């Protein structure tokens, strides 16, 4: 199975601007990328990339309608500033299970202002003193986190 | 059949069939085939009535299971079969009245709402058409008919009443029942709904009936009379009536047994008028002289080994002028000496062949030609001098002295060890570690006793004899009596103990006898005790030095005969070792039961807390002597070896019958106060086996001595 | 070879004897024909083998092309000969060739041994990983017991074992699969897949499977554990005067609980037998009906014995009274009614046994011998096993003996019932009274001097090994071995579940079962609505979801039609009991709307369909305007963790699509995927010739026969010409459904009794 | 390297499933070690 097969199954061989969500899960990728998603995409709301072996974020269509994106179980470790230049309209961010070394990796999210929830589970950065407080004062725009900002609501 | 009914049918269907049979006063047990038929009928009716329902419009259709539709879910078929006769009749009448149909004169099986008809379901082993016509004639057209047969054919009054699936399923069930019955062989026994009212037929003919009539106990004149008498007459104390008249001269004669009643068994051995028991064992045991040659360890053919062993001792190999010490009674000195010379020449010949080069002198040396010629029965009938040989009973002998000396000598350590055993896998469990320790402690003791060497010599000789007999059938052969002996330093000496000529072993059966003549090297001059060697013709073929002390060297020659049975048991004589260990194992285990730790080092050698275990082993001047654990193990092993070598019918009859006295003595020592019925009978049974077997006579002697010891020690 | 087969057949038929025998003996009679061998068995195998090993060529080689791999004489050593043979018609050979083959020659495949000889390698694995301990040299008390020598993958009776073996490794000759392949479908498919890819002779595999399935049981002296794993090593573990510590490298409690629940459910109703058997054969334990472990173990708890009697199975004929297992030894007891005053002062009319009798008595780990006369216990011999078991044995034997002292020892009252609320016979009422108050008849029973002897020693009322014992009771420091001749004699079953002998005597009563509740260690999934309206909400949800899952095909098919009949199923009525009344209607409306949207504007999604279907049993209550209410969190009775998540999953229900698995009430189940493809993968076991029924005779209109592979090509409802068993040409029709004879019989009985009641 | 761990089930905190493992470990301690553990509350006084 490949990203192309998932794209064909979800789109069912139709125009790219017909679905506002994608499910790219359990898909092998060339050197850890997210190919199979052409830049021609114009409308997209939800994303899902799990067990894709994504190692970096360097290929992504420019978008202005996406609000949620899901990355998990990946060895990606690099600056995410490119998201601002690609789609500065993210509201739900999920990095659960990813591999991030230190706090500097999550710095480039400051320039994004629409993010309200960020998820980081069993991450090497999560095991630090005052990581919760340090992240909060580092990303003032954030309104939610792993789930315990002040209360518990569901996405 | 009932087991098949229970297995292949649900308890509910069985209950319904039993109820139906009870309504008709028919016993299900007495007519299992009828019960099976009724169960199959109920099952097929239920199978037909299932899964079929009617829609609101009234068209037949299928309804799913476990999925109700409110309450009604009206089924297509209402089963009438299986209800009580009154209830079934009332239901049929109610349906007929409700749907305005004629009430059938005969009770129906099912009712179809769609067709609004009463359906009869039938089964048969014959053609469906025949049964269908019979049922139609009996019942008429008032009821629809559906008959299925076990051969995958059917007759239906209407072909639309049942779909393909229903007929296929009923036929599959019938075929499965038929196949299962055939596998259980009940198919042929099974009898259908027309023959099940007959039952099995098995009537006695004329000759067998007459034999039964004349084979009735006394007082009867016909087996019908005996049958009626047994079925009707009731005995209510016939046993006591018979006992009340039976003579009072019959009884077990119960007499309490005390120590005084027990007396020595076989007093005739003590009597000196009888001859001393001779040495009848196959090979010499405590007199074997081992022509020992040191070898690197290579295993070679016995012929080459004997050749080399004689080559080392040139004086004995080339000896050609014998000095007859004694020619026993019948054997000829010339025959035996020439045969032995041919043996030596064949062994020392350059050719690897180990068969006698004469083939004609041996024929008379071994006495093969000294045999009777069989004639036909007619001449024997006509001739008057052809009588029947009187049975030859064994001689009644006395206690010898060589048996005791051999018993002592074979049960002593020797620097030479031969018994070796294959390795086993590594021991990882504690239990096998304990077993290995015990095994080592045992072999360290048994290996160095001379009885082990004798046992190995016997086993090797019999193995070689069997191999030669199987390979060579009708040619005389030469067989060295070979053994392998490792000394404490690890030098693997090969020992030649003599030679043996094997005769013609061409025998289809096993009990057939094959003759072999044994020549044995020895260092014992028989003149020291001539009573031990009345069966042996011997020479004096020279002398040898073991370490500087010159000792003579004689050759004991004797003709003997064996058979495939004893020949095999020769290679199974190793089991003596097992018999030696088992009991001692038990002994040790008993000790371990007393105190928790393991004692195998304590019983053998002792420790700082427990003294070494000592048994009572021998005696001297009337004073019993103790003996170490190893010595007792040696004594038991030698006892087993002798039980083999001197084994025959007499030994079995002696042991299996003196065990009675052994157990009686054991009971007496525990003060159980054993009673006996006929003591002299047991004593006679035992003592009718002490005739000429040396081990039997010595066993009797030791039994008498030990019984005397027990009698003297019973005072406490 | 088939041409060689036909040529050999023709040559054999050329003789008239072959023609007459072949045309005379049916296929069934073949067995007899095979058994007419010479039977000139060797009298002494040892001598024969010894002689043969020394012969030039004792080995009897089968004719073939293998010999060409090896010369008739290698390195100057003779190996094989070209002389003809009469005994086997092959060639002759010597062990030299065998050793050379072990040295050189063709190299085979090593895969087959990984799985084919699974039992042997499992034995080796259990040995290797076992942990040894100390050795206790003290004496060991051992009891003779009927033990299973070797562990079994799935214990089954011999006939079922043979049928399963044939269905596994003999694809042909599989006519009309019985009611045994569906039970063992998982075993069938597992062994089929494992053994595929081999080349071993089929008979070897058949014998190995027989060893792996058919049970082997024997009388052995055992002390301690008794599972087959320990019995394998019993030769090393045990010992007359030595013991070793060994630890080799469940369903029982669940079946006990299920049988007890079935008994309690069926007793309260009339005609308990039919209802009990319906529930028993409609029950399942996680992969199989209850006739997969009941038929495995020998005997068991009284409830299991009663259920087995209700079903078709063999039960040990020991007499169960309360917990006591009694085996008569001698004497005949006349059961005569008598009026006896009880110690409480009341007078009861009950049956008493006139005459002397003796019984071997067992209870848990306690064994003994009881000798009793009418209205009196005479003697009792026991071994020290356990205080609880010994007390139970003493009290139960006391009550059973009907000793006048036991009656005079009553002090309270006897008006008890069971969990079903029924009045029992005075015997069982007294049993319960005395067990509840053990120190009632013990005090007034009376004491007897200690059994002065070498080993016989007494026991006091407190069960401690203390002297001044009870009158009659004796404890011997020996081993009592009892319960011989387990004939499994014929036993009848009454409607009320109480068993009886071949005669009218009663062996097991419906009330022998003890009213003790436990927790099923496994998913006890039934198939009838009547059963599961007892337990907790979680159990109800789990059982409803299992019912939905089992018959997924029917529900999925009914979904396409789009009719409300699909939703009005009885299976969901119990579910209605665990949904709040004030809000169930809103759930039903919301789920109905969601499922209508699913049918209209999207495609199949099994997980959400299963999640949302059950809530629609109750009628809907739409919004005032008419639109359906919207929810995302369905609350259930008990609150807290008893709630369903509409979106992804919850504690009771969570389906993961990455691996396509279903977790219900903390239990993972494999939904391979969706689609009739996954349906057929579920059907990947079953049995060869399971989708075809028999109808008609040969019917040569189809010409020659067709194989199973070509059989599958035919569309449903066609007619095909096939061979059944060893030949027997027949005509078959492909099935359009899956059948269940037990369900049909149960429904027929239900309709019959409904008719009987309505007429009554 | 010294723990035996299973997986029992999954909890839900904010509608999200989080697994639960059961770390099973054998250990050996004496009465004096129990006393030491009991006195382990002295860390409060130590830090103060």
């Amino acid at each position: 199975m490949e990203m192309g097969r998932r794209i064909h199954l979800e789109l069912r061989n139709r125009t790219p601007s017909d679905v506002k969500e994608l499910v790219l899960d359990n898909s092998r990728s060339n050197e850890g990328k997210l190919e199979g998603l052409t830049d021609e995409f114009e409308e997209l709301e939800f994303l899902s990339t799990i067990n894709v072996g994504l190692t970096s974020i360097a290929n992504l269509p420019k978008l202005n309608k996406l609000k949620k994106l899901e990355l998990s179980d990946n060895r990606v470790s690099g600056g995410l500033e490119v998201l601002a230049e690609k789609c500065p309209n993210l509201t739900h961010l999920n990095l659960s299970g990813n591999k991030i070394k230190d706090l500097s990796t999550i710095e480039p999210l400051k320039k994004l202002e629409n993010l309200k929830s960020l998820d980081l589970f069993n991450c090497e950065v999560t095991n630090l003193n005052d990581y919760r407080e340090n992240v909060f004062k580092l990303l003032p725009q954030l309104t939610y986190l792993d789930g315990y900002d002040r209360d518990d609501k569901e996405a | 059949m009932d087991t098949f009914i229970t297995r292949n049918f649900q308890t509910t269907i069985i209950q319904k069939a039993k109820n139906t049979m009870a309504e008709f006063s028919e016993d299900p047990e007495l007519q299992p085939a009828m019960l099976f038929n009724i169960c199959v009928h109920l099952e097929v009716c239920y199978v037909i009535s299932d899964m079929n329902f009617l829609d609101e419009e009234g068209k037949a259709y299928t309804a799913l299971e476990g999925q109700g539709k409110e309450q009604n879910l009206r089924p297509q078929y209402e089963v009438i079969e299986g209800m009580p006769r009154t209830i079934a009749w009332m239901v049929q009448r109610s349906l007929a009245q409700e749907h305005g149909i004629e009430t059938p004169k005969y009770l129906a099986d099912l009712f179809d709402y769609k067709t609004k008809r009463f359906i009869e379901v039938g089964i048969t082993k014959g053609l469906a058409d025949d049964y269908f016509w019979k049922k139609k004639e009996k019942l008429g057209n008032s009821m629809e008919l559906m008959i299925f047969s076990y051969n995958q054919d059917y007759s239906l009054s209407n072909e639309s009443s049942l779909d393909e699936e229903g007929k296929g399923r009923v036929l599959s069930r019938l075929t499965e029942l038929q196949a299962e019955l055939s596998l259980k062989n009940l198919w042929q026994v099974l009898i259908g709904e027309e023959d099940v009212e007959k039952g099995i037929d098995f009537k006695l003919g004329q000759t067998i009936s007459r034999l039964r009539d004349i084979s009735v106990p006394a007082g009867f004149s016909n087996f019908e009379g005996m049958r009626s008498y047994i079925d009707n007459i009731d005995p209510k104390g016939a046993i006591e009536r018979n006992l009340a008249r039976m003579s009072p001269l019959v009884s077990v004669t119960p007499k309490k047994l005390t120590w005084e009643d027990l007396r020595p068994i076989g007093p005739h051995i003590y009597n000196h008028e009888l001859p001393e028991v001779p040495y009848n064992a196959f090979l010499l045991m405590s007199d074997e002289l081992g022509l020992a040659n040191m070898t690197e360890g290579k295993s070679k053919k016995p012929k080459t080994l004997a050749k080399e062993c004689l080559e080392k001792y040139s004086t004995l190999r080339d000896q050609t002028d014998p000095i007859l010490i004694m020619k026993s009674e019948k054997a000829n000195e010339n025959f035996l000496w020439k045969l032995w010379r041919d043996c030596v020449n064949t062994i020392s010949n350059e050719e690897m062949s180990n068969e006698l080069q004469k083939t004609n002198y041996a024929k008379w040396a071994t006495g093969d030609g000294l045999t009777y010629q069989k004639i036909m029965k007619e001449v024997a009938i006509d001739d008057e001098t052809m009588c029947q040989e009187e049975p030859k009973i064994p001689n009644k002998c006395r206690v010898a002295a060589w048996v005791q000396t051999e018993m002592n000598l074979l049960s002593t350590l020797t620097s030479k060890r031969a018994l070796d055993l294959p390795e086993i896998g590594p021991d990882v469990a504690p239990v096998e570690h304990v077993g290995s320790e015990r095994r080592k402690y045992f072999v360290n003791e048994i290996n160095y006793c001379k009885a082990s060497t004798v046992m190995m010599k016997y086993v090797l000789f019999h193995t070689s004899l069997l191999n030669e007999s199987n390979a060579s059938m009708g040619k005389y052969k030469v067989i060295p009596i070979t053994n392998r002996v490792v000394n404490e330093k690890g030098e693997s000496f090969d020992m030649l103990y003599g030679l043996a000529v094997k005769g013609q072993s061409h025998l289809r059966g096993d009990t057939d006898v094959v003759t072999v003549v044994t020549f044995e090297f020895s260092s014992t001059d028989p003149r020291v005790d001539s009573g031990k060697w009345p069966k042996y013709t011997v020479f004096r073929i020279g002398s040898l030095f073991v370490s500087g002390r010159e000792k003579s060297v004689y050759l004991y020659c004797r003709v003997n005969g064996t058979n495939k049975i004893q020949m095999k048991w020769g290679m199974e004589a190793r089991r003596c070792l097992l018999q030696s260990m088992q009991q001692m194992e038990a002994i040790v285990e008993q000790e371990s039961s007393i105190q928790g730790y393991d004692m195998t080092k304590a019983c053998f050698k002792g420790d700082r807390v427990n003294s070494p275990k000592t048994f009572s082993i021998g005696t001297q001047e009337g004073k019993l002597v103790k003996g170490s654990f190893g010595k007792a193990l040696r004594v038991i092993f030698t006892k087993c070896l002798m039980h083999y070598v001197f084994g025959n019918a007499q030994l079995e009859g002696f042991s299996a019958e003196s065990r009675r006295l052994l157990l009686l003595i054991q009971a007496l020592k525990d003060r159980k106060g054993p009673w006996v019925f006929d003591l002299e009978g047991m004593y006679s049974g035992i003592e009718e086996c002490i005739s000429n077997n040396p081990w039997v006579i010595q066993s009797a002697y030791w039994f008498n001595e030990w019984l005397g010891f027990e009698k003297e020690g019973s005072k406490v | 070879m088939t041409l060689a087969k036909i040529e050999l057949l023709k040559q054999l038929l050329r003789d008239n004897e072959a023609k007459t025998v072949l045309k005379q003996t049916t296929v069934d009679q073949y067995n007899i024909i095979r058994k007419f061998n010479t039977s000139r068995i060797e009298k002494n195998p040892s001598l024969r083998m010894k002689w043969a090993m020394c012969s030039n060529f004792p080995l009897a080689l089968t004719k073939g092309d293998m010999a060409n791999r090896i010369p008739l004489e290698y390195k100057g050593i003779q190996l094989k000969t070209n002389a003809e043979d009469i005994g086997t018609k092959g060639q002759m050979c010597s062990i030299a060739a065998v050793t050379w083959w072990n040295t050189y020659g063709p190299i085979g495949d090593t895969e087959g041994f990984e799985r084919v000889y699974e039992s042997f390698f499992l034995r080796k694995m259990r040995l290797d990983n076992a942990t040894w301990g100390r050795i206790t040299f003290g004496p060991v008390e051992r009891v003779r017991k009927r033990v299973l020598l070797n562990p079994l993958t799935k214990e089954m009776p011999p006939d079922e074992a043979s049928n399963v073996i044939m269905e596994i490794l003999f694809p042909k000759e599989a006519g009309i699969p019985r009611e045994s392949t569906w039970i063992h479908r998982e075993l069938i498919k597992e062994k089929r897949e494992k053994l595929k890819g081999t080349m071993i002779t089929p008979i070897v595999l058949a014998y190995m499977l027989e060893r792996e399935l058919v049970a082997r049981r024997r009388f052995l002296p055992v002390a301690g554990a008794t599972s087959a794993e320990f019995i394998e090593m019993l030769h090393c573990l045990q010992g007359e005067n030595w013991r070793q510590i060994y630890h080799p490298g469940s369903r029982s409690q669940s079946m006990i609980v299920a049988c007890r629940k079935i008994i309690r459910r069926s007793i309260v109703a009339s005609n308990p037998l039919e209802l009990a058997v319906e529930i028993a054969n409609k029950t399942v334990i996680d992969t199989e009906p209850l006739k997969s472990c009941l038929a495995a173990i020998d005997g068991g708890d009284v409830a299991c014995d009663i259920i087995r009697a209700a079903l078709g199975l063999k039960i040990r004929q020991r007499q169960r009274f309360g917990r006591l297992e009694l085996k008569r030894i001698s004497g005949r007891g006349f059961k005569n009614d008598e009026e006896i005053l009880i110690g409480n002062g009341t007078i009861q009319k009950i049956g008493i046994w006139d005459g002397e009798e003796e019984f071997h008595v067992r209870c848990g780990e306690c064994r003994g011998i009881l000798k009793k006369s009418k209205m009196k216990l005479e003697k009792l011999l026991i071994n020290s096993a356990k205080k609880e078991d010994m007390r139970d044995l003493i009290i139960l034997c006391m009550v059973f003996s009907q000793d006048t002292r036991m009656f005079q020892g009553v002090r309270g009252e006897i008006n008890f019932l069971n969990r079903a609320g029924q009045l029992l016979s005075p015997m069982y009422q007294l049993q319960r009274y005395f067990l509840n108050r053990s120190n009632d008849l013990f005090d007034q029973w009376g004491y007897e001097e200690s059994p002065k002897a070498s080993e016989l020693h007494g026991i006091n009322e407190s069960m401690n090994a203390s002297d001044y014992t009870l009158k009659g009771v004796v404890v011997t420091r020996n081993v009592i071995d009892d319960f011989s001749s387990t004939e499994t004699e014929k036993v009848s079953i009454t409607k009320n579940l109480s068993l009886i002998k071949r005669t009218g005597e009663v062996i097991m009563g419906a009330n022998d079962v003890s009213e003790l509740e436990s927790q099923a260690q496994l998913m006890i999934t039934y198939d009838t609505p009547k059963m599961w309206e007892m337990g907790t909400t979680k159990e109800l949800v789990q059982n409803t979801y299992q019912w939905v899952l089992k018959n997924l095909v029917t529900l999925k098919a009914q979904f396409l039609l789009g009719k409300e009949d699909m939703f009005q199923w009885d299976a969901f009525e119990a579910f209605e009991s665990i949904i709040p009344q004030k809000m169930a209607g809103q759930y039903s409306g919301f789920a109905r709307a969601v499922l209508k949207q699913m049918r209209d504007q999207e495609v199949m999604k099994t997980d959400q369909f299963i999640k949302l279907l059950p809530f629609c049993f109750s009628p809907p209550k739409l919004r005032s305007n008419g639109e359906p209410y919207q929810f995302l969190k369905l609350v259930l009775k008990g609150g807290g963790e008893n709630f369903i998540e509409v979106r992804k999953g919850s504690p009771l229900f969570s389906y993961n699509p990455q691996t396509e698995v279903l977790t219900i009430c903390g239990r993972m189940m494999s939904l391979k995927g969706k689609i009739e493809d996954e349906e057929r993968n579920r059907s990947m076991g079953n049995a060869v010739l399971a989708g075809f029924l028999v109808s008609g005779k040969y019917d040569p209109d189809l010409g020659d026969f067709k194989t199973i592979e070509e059989l599958e090509k035919l569309k449903p409802g066609e007619k095909a010409n096939i061979l059944l068993y060893q030949g027997k040409p027949v005509k078959v029709v492909k099935r359009k459904r899956y059948s269940a004879l037990s369900n049909d019989i149960s429904q027929g009985i239900k309709r019959q009794r409904m008719t009987v009641e309505s007429m009554g």
